[PDB]
């Protein structure tokens, strides 16, 4: 109860870490979170607006 | 300036694909300018083939 002072610091940092790497995983409204399977299933053009 | 046929036409443009945009005449991406066509039967076709 008492150093969860310095334990909280420690919990936020990794949350914010674990939130920005998780965010790689959302698609935005795009075909695909996967930015080689954009590019691997889509033409010049279509890729580029994904 | 070429003659292609009437379908073929669709292929110039930027960022198509397609062997006339592929191994004949590669548009830019960036392209800035006009694509002009026109019917020329009358002109480019002859009988027994031109």
């Amino acid at each position: 109860s008492a150093l969860g002072k310095l334990q909280d610091v420690v919990n936020q940092n990794a949350q914010a870490l674990n939130t920005l790497v998780k965010q790689l995983s959302s698609n935005f409204g795009a075909i695909s979170s996967v930015l080689n399977d954009i590019l691997s299933r889509l033409d010049k053009v279509e890729a580029e607006v994904q | 300036s070429f003659v292609i046929r009437g379908d073929e036409v669709r292929q110039i443009a930027p960022g198509q694909t397609g062997k006339i945009a592929d191994y004949n005449y590669k548009l830019p991406d960036d392209f800035t300018g006009c694509v002009i066509a026109w019917n020329s039967n009358n002109l480019d076709s002859k009988v027994g083939g031109n």
